[PDB]
């Protein structure tokens, strides 16, 4: 119900602050750089120390606690 | 707008490369354990 946030940064250096709880989901994470940048999640991938953030876990799970640096993999495939 | 292929870093094993060889490497570098 709160918001925390969080730090995404893309492979072109940018940096996507999402609000979401660390206990919330990584598929609610992704679907809010959809909602920052205006990029879906099928054309980013989240990664955060060289692990692949899964959908179904959350941030915690993968040790990401809020205001964590992560990598965000830009794929552009629609064109 | 941009007419290129663009070179990113694989966030896993480190490495510059393309981006369709980016998101390939991805899904051999993140097969861990
Ligand atoms: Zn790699």
């Amino acid at each position: 119900g709160s918001h925390m946030q969080i730090f995404v940064k893309t492979l072109t250096g940018k940096t996507i602050t999402l609000e979401v709880e660390p206990s919330d989901t990584i598929e609610n994470v992704k679907a809010k750089i959809q909602d920052k940048e205006g990029i879906p999640p099928d054309q980013q991938r989240l990664i955060f120390a060289g692990k692949q953030l899964e959908d179904g876990r959350t941030l915690s799970d993968y040790n990401i606690q809020k205001e964590s640096t992560l990598h965000l993999v830009l794929r552009l495939r629609g064109g | 707008g941009s007419r290129q292929v663009t070179k990113v870093d694989c966030p896993v094993c480190g490495v510059n490369i393309p981006e369709s060889h980016i998101n390939k490497h991805l899904d051999s570098c993140l097969s861990r354990e």
